[PDB]
């Protein structure tokens, strides 16, 4: 009460939450870049110089 | 990316021709030059029996 408002508390809880969602997402978008398929160039059609089609 | 998915081939292909050919390489038949068919693997087996010329 001398120096915070009364929501800091439920400021403060919510920031920890936050915190701690956001470090959780930050590790699965890692994950997913490295087993993407942009990354490993999966189900891309690769253009050929000749146009062969098997 | 999703696995793509390609069109269909068209009305006509190969198969027909393997199909209509593998189906004549054996049972036997009456060709319409020449007298008689033998089957594929009977005529490779008489082709050992009576050999070829060597050297
Ligand atoms: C320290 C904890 C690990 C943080 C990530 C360190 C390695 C990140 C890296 O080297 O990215 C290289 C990658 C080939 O380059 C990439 O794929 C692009 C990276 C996309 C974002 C990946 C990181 C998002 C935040 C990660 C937080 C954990």
């Amino acid at each position: 009460a001398q120096i915070f408002p009364r929501n800091a508390n439920l400021l403060s809880r919510l920031s920890i939450f936050a915190l701690v969602l956001l470090v959780v997402e930050g590790i699965l978008i890692l994950g997913v870049y490295f087993r993407s398929n942009y990354f490993r160039q999966v189900n891309v059609a690769i253009e050929q110089p000749v146009a062969f089609s098997h | 990316p999703f696995t793509p998915q390609p069109a269909p081939v068209t009305g006509n292909t190969y198969r027909t021709y393997v199909n209509d050919a593998r189906t004549l390489l054996n049972s036997y038949g009456y060709t319409m030059e020449g007298k008689v068919h033998i089957p594929i693997d009977r005529a490779m087996d008489l082709i050992v029996e009576r050999g070829l010329p060597v050297r």
